[PDB]
């Protein structure tokens, strides 16, 4: 049975967006060529299609971050009071000074991240709308509980939400009152050492950003590639060549950039489609986890989950995760139940345990002997049956107040 | 001259040597934004990534509608927080976005609802 | 779309066989017909692309529509936000054309009032803490409520558990604990 706990806060990283594009195929194939043009016309529809998916691709992309962050419909806001209890949320809570609303763990993650008829496209939603968004969520976190996740938010002072919040995992309400302080630096610490450990990590937000510049790029580097064709310039096949001749080569030109063109173009679907998927699994994890507390094992993080603070991040979203995990744990030696008279007593809530000379009964998750009545224990079943039986009185309250 | 993308971008001039940058001129698109041909007929043409009723924008150049200071829900974005509605006779109006409606909780230390 | 990629001539004399078999001779006929076949292809290969990638994706929402149909209707749902909004009771499935529609049944709460409250109870230097509800005061007595529907009820021994002192805890309030072995005695 464990003794002593420790809390303890990890972090986890989600992608939900990438760069939204567009190209302009006549630019791209052709550039400026008036014959190029004319030579493209037989095919047809291609550019309308592909200017179609990406365009697809671009709103679907607008409509991951939408969703992700766009929860509540109620903008809150953080009272003056910074009393919680002892908990300090500084280094987390929005900071007035930086002239941008970016909290500390904000600005930290977003320093460590780091025109041939192509564009990029500005998302629907700039940073402060998103950085307003999570301090919302933070806010109604902090002072309502989950309240606000259904319904009018409804104030609660933070020690009793505790109090609820390590009612689920299946501890007493006694566990946290006295033990306030405790928990209160442990939690400090431990933002404290995270905060440390983000300075010095990542790697998956740094890989869209990646693969994006270097399709790019390999498809500007092949723009130059002759694909069979004497000479990869335009200008040169045109004036030094016959009219008649010139068409195989512009053939070659433009059947190689277009084969180009639609393999990019499959490339980026197939990876958004990746990124819908993860934005998607970062919604649930927004809605279930904060809103709420989780019953869900690992979902929310290692060890019995608490609650969790979501951040911003380049292209992304920062959570972390509170958890509250056993420390320390005694041999003990346990009976399934006691027969008083002939009659067996099993446990309501707790477990039987013995220090060895008596039987005492207490929760599973935390030492907490309590003497054996008649009110913590039912009555059921005959002393045969049972597999495993031990001898030992039952404390009645009734008897003593017979006088 | 070259850059990372193997395409010229600075050249000399032979005649008297100095240095020239060559830079893509005046690339963008066209989008229209219309509020229904149900309703009514005017649009608004917004050139996105060109700098010039004007109004400037982070996404481009949009002309057709006069910015205004009121903040409201979103109908027809633009890009960059910026979005457009029909409704003020009636003309096409773009006014940055606002997201919900301000509202703050009484938390004190034993307070409960 | 691909219907319409058949016009192309794509580069070929004609977007039609039957022209290019009757007007030309078979050792010149392949010169078109093969022109034509690449094109084709490659249409068909773009919109077979095109559908596997949406077909794909329309089985990812299958899944989830499965999950839903599972979870919410089959018994009661304690996930936040899954199955609908608010606190969750139960759902309705209903049918569509290539689709499906279901109508979760929420609970949410309307009224809410002021009130004061205090942690614990210390009555005879013992401290007590509520078994389920919450201690809450009108600013003359104290009550217990249910977290979620208002109805007080007095403080008892059956409501409240002892446990630890009165010394260690933050926020105590002094009252009266009523007994109800007391009534008994007579
Ligand atoms: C649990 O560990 C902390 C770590 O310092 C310690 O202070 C505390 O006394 C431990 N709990 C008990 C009951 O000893
Ligand atoms: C919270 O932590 C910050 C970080 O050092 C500190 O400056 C501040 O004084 C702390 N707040 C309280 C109330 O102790
Ligand atoms: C527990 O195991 C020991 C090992 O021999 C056995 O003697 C005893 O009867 C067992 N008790 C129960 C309740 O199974
Ligand atoms: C418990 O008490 C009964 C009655 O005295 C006795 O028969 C039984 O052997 C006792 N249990 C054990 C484990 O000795
Ligand atoms: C447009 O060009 C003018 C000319 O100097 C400049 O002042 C202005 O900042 C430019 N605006 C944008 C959005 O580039
Ligand atoms: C609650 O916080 C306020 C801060 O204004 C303080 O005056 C009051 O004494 C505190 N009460 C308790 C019970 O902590
Ligand atoms: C709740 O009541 C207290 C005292 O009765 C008062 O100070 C406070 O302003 C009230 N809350 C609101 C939101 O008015
Ligand atoms: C509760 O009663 C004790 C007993 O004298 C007293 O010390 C304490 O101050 C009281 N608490 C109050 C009045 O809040």
């Amino acid at each position: 049975i464990p003794t002593n706990f420790t809390i303890s806060v990890t972090t986890e990283i989600l992608p939900v967006s990438m760069t939204k594009t567009s190209v302009d195929c006549t630019m791209y194939i052709c550039g400026d060529s008036t014959e190029c043009s004319n030579l493209l016309l037989q095919y047809g529809s291609f550019c309308t299609q592909l200017n179609r998916a990406l365009t697809g691709i671009a709103v679907e992309q607008d409509k991951n971050t939408q969703e992700v962050f766009a929860q509540v419909k109620q903008i809150y806001k953080t009272p003056p009071i910074k009393d919680f209890g002892g908990f300090n949320f500084s280094q987390i809570l929005p900071d007035p000074s930086k002239p941008s609303k970016r909290s500390f763990i904000e600005d930290l993650l977003f320093n460590k991240v780091t025109f041939n008829g192509l564009t990029v496209l500005p998302p629907l939603l700039t940073d402060e709308m998103i950085a307003q968004y999570t301090s919302a969520l933070l806010a109604g976190t902090i002072t309502s509980g989950w309240t606000f996740g259904a319904g009018a938010a409804l104030q609660i002072p933070f020690a009793m939400q505790m109090a609820y919040r390590f009612n689920g995992i299946g501890v007493t309400q006694n566990v946290l009152y006295e033990n306030q302080k405790l928990i209160a630096n442990q939690f400090n610490s431990a933002i404290g050492k995270i905060q440390d450990s983000l300075s010095s990590a990542l790697g998956k937000l740094q890989d869209v950003v990646n693969q994006n510049a270097q399709a790019l790029n390999t498809l500007v580097k092949q723009l130059s590639s002759n694909f069979g064709a004497i000479s990869s310039v335009l200008n040169d096949i045109l004036s030094r060549l016959d009219p008649p001749e010139a068409e195989v080569q512009i053939d070659r030109l433009i059947t190689g950039r277009l084969q180009s063109l639609q393999t990019y173009v499959t490339q980026q679907l197939i990876r958004a489609a990746e990124i819908r998927a993860s934005a998607n699994l970062a919604a649930t994890k927004m809605s279930e986890c904060v809103l709420g507390q989780s019953k869900r094992v690992d979902f929310c993080g290692k060890g019995y989950h608490l609650m969790s603070f979501p951040q911003s991040a380049p292209h992304g979203v920062v959570f972390l995760h509170v958890t509250y995990v056993p420390a320390q744990e005694k041999n003990f030696t346990t009976a399934p139940a006691i027969c008083h008279d002939g009659k067996a007593h099993f446990p309501r809530e707790g477990v039987f345990v013995s220090n060895g000379t008596h039987w005492f009964v207490t929760q599973r998750n935390f030492y907490e002997p309590q003497i054996i009545t008649t009110d913590n224990t039912f009555v059921s079943g005959n002393c045969d049956v049972v597999i495993g039986i031990v001898n030992n009185t039952v404390y009645d309250p009734l008897q003593p107040e017979l006088d | 001259g070259r850059d990372i993308a193997d395409t010229t971008d600075a050249v000399r001039d032979p005649q008297t040597l100095e240095i020239l940058d060559i830079t893509p001129c005046s690339f963008g698109g066209v989008s229209v934004i219309t509020p229904g041909t149900n309703t009514s007929n005017q649009v608004a043409v917004l050139y996105q990534g060109v700098n010039c009723n004007v109004f400037q924008t982070r996404a481009g150049c949009l002309i057709g509608a006069e910015h205004v200071n009121n903040s409201y829900e979103c109908d027809i974005p633009i890009g960059a927080g910026i979005c457009a509605s029909y409704q003020t006779s009636q003309s096409i109006i773009a006014y940055t976005m606002s997201l919900g409606v301000e509202n703050s909780v009484a938390y004190s230390n034993n307070s409960i609802a």
